[PDB]
């Protein structure tokens, strides 16, 4: 069944599972043609498929080559997704492998069902959470290596950082989805919370800056009151 | 021109045979049916007055048998038989026409109907999807499930049809997910075609059999079947032209006599919808699409 606001405890049991996001794969600019007509360039995009009990982060790197001579390329970028889960998927030992693949967006479902017809025991959910991965590409570490791959890539990042180490899957999935939330809502404001203070560095291996616990508190804060505010300024409130 | 004899009438009952009906009351003299053409299999149902849940009913073919109706107040049914005895068969209905407690298959001479409702449906084939293989006719009723109903719980008395899910490792080739799921003419032609049914001719036969089904019995499971048949040649990119011809005429006439008060029912919106205005074969059912649109716009 669907992943809901009823259901949220279960993303952190001990059955494997994970998240796929679609939403980076297939991106474009569009722009003007001499001739005064539209069309699109491609950039490299990205598969985002997490673990959120332990916080793994699988970024398949979908290359621009993938799109050359293809048509219909917003509905094929759905069928490489689900090609490339169903082969990440392949690819795992057996007990490494998810017992369920929640997809954050219900276009998914059919093609990766399709694909995954060889594992009838993962089951294949939707979500009607709101989830804020399409922001993804906001975290800068992760952005640069998608714009710099030259050829398709797998580069797997802890999205947690060393989270884990101090609090638990459910408060590290709701620190992640907050951050993320902030960047989707107001990129530039929720990257100046995160690095106003210099002296706060984020180390080579982490994505996010290596904040004490009572700073991660202020800086959730941070987060909490651009989120509400944005909403204001969006609905004059 | 052949004859189906009944014993009696002991219960109050509305009779079909094929798109005929007639009521006939509780002890009322009647004893069969005349004047039926030889040539197409035939459906003979009923609908008791008291119950008019279940309706029930017996696929036959003149040809195969002498075959009369009897009641049975001990399972509350009119049941077919066959008569091994020719001899005691041509007397019995001998003497019931010449005392005129028949009715007459009343065919219009310039109706087509059910030739075309029937066109490809054979008895051999019925006889496979309703098993019961001590008798040359095919009992089949509102509440019996099908195969793949069931798989999803007295397997004796299940519809066999053939299998089709298009989201199954037998529709969709390994490497060519999203080819195959876009395009089911592989699952047509090559699976089902040549492999399963061997011909269109039975396809559209099991085609055929699973609408009568439906708008006969109220079969829900029959309905189903009919509209997968539909939409894995509507969802086909590349089907013989002779096949979308032949499905034109085939569902012209089943819209043709479906009843007006049961196409809320007995047509899938998602399915009827799709076919005629996005599928592959959207331009394909003229004379389909026009009946659809004089009859059933609301659906559309
Ligand atoms: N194969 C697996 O079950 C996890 C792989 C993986 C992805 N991202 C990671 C970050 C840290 C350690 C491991 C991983
Ligand atoms: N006369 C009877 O024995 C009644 C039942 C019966 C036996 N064989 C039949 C053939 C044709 C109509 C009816 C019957």
């Amino acid at each position: 069944g669907a992943m809901n606001s009823s259901n949220y405890a279960e993303l952190f049991n001990n059955d494997i599972k994970l998240f796929v996001d679609d939403t980076n794969v297939y991106r474009v600019t569009v722009h003007k043609t001499f001739e005064g007509n539209v069309a699109t360039k491609a950039i490299n995009g990205c598969i985002f498929t997490l673990n959120p009990k332990t916080g793994h982060l699988f970024l398949k790197i979908i290359h621009t080559s993938v799109w050359a001579g293809q048509k219909r390329l917003s509905q094929l970028a759905k069928w490489k997704t689900a090609e490339e889960v169903s082969a990440l998927v392949r690819s795992l030992p057996k007990e490494e492998q998810p017992k369920q693949i929640i997809v954050t967006r219900k276009a998914m479902l059919d093609p990766l069902e399709v694909h995954m017809l060889d594992f009838p025991n993962i089951a294949i959910r939707p979500t009607e959470l709101r989830l804020p991965f399409s922001a993804a590409m906001s975290i800068d570490k992760l952005s640069d290596v998608v714009m710099k791959a030259t050829e398709p890539q797998m580069v797997l990042f802890n999205i947690y950082d060393d989270w884990l180490d101090r609090i638990s899957s459910y408060t590290a999935f709701s620190r992640l989805t907050l951050l993320l939330r902030a960047l989707k809502t107001n990129e530039e404001s929720a990257k100046m919370i995160l690095l106003s203070d210099p002296t706060i560095t984020i180390k080579s291996y982490h994505l996010w800056p290596s904040f004490t616990d009572e700073q991660w508190i202020t800086i959730e804060s941070q987060m909490r009151d651009l989120i509400l505010t944005e909403y204001g300024r969006k609905y004059n409130v | 021109m052949n004859t189906v004899p009944f014993t009696s009438a002991p219960i109050e009952v509305t009779i079909g045979i094929d798109q005929y009906s007639f009521n006939v009351k509780e002890n009322q003299p009647f004893h069969g049916i005349k004047d039926i053409p030889i040539g197409h299999v035939h459906v003979i149902h009923f609908q008791h007055a008291d119950n008019s849940s279940m309706r029930y009913g017996y696929w036959f073919d003149c040809r195969m048998g002498n075959f009369y109706i009897q009641y049975d107040p001990k399972d509350g049914l009119y049941k077919m038989m066959e008569e091994r005895d020719g001899a005691k068969f041509e007397n019995i209905v001998h003497n019931f026409k010449e005392r005129q407690m028949m009715v007459s298959y009343p065919k219009i001479d310039e109706d087509d109907t059910w030739y075309n409702l029937t066109e490809f449906v054979q008895m051999d084939k019925i006889r496979k999807i309703v098993r019961k293989d001590e008798n040359q006719f095919s009992y089949v009723d509102s509440s019996m499930t099908t195969v793949q109903e069931n798989e999803l719980s007295d397997p004796a008395h299940s519809l066999n049809y053939t299998v089709i899910n298009f989201k199954s490792r037998e529709a969709i080739r390994p490497g060519h997910e999203m080819e195959d799921f876009l395009d089911k003419s592989y699952y047509l032609n090559t699976v089902m075609l040549q492999g399963i049914f061997k011909n269109s001719s039975n396809y559209f036969g099991e085609l055929q059999f699973a609408f009568l089904n439906a708008m006969f019995f109220g079969n829900y499971g029959s309905s189903l079947q009919w509209h997968a048949m539909i939409e894995l040649i509507c969802s086909s990119a590349t089907v013989p032209k002779h096949m979308l011809d032949k499905l034109d005429e085939i569902l012209y006439y089943q819209i043709k006599t479906l009843p007006e008060q049961y196409s809320d029912i007995l047509l899938n919106e998602r399915v009827w919808n799709i076919c005629l205005y996005s599928s592959f074969q959207k331009n394909s059912l003229h004379n389909t699409e026009k009946i659809m649109e004089n009859k059933y716009p609301e659906l559309l």
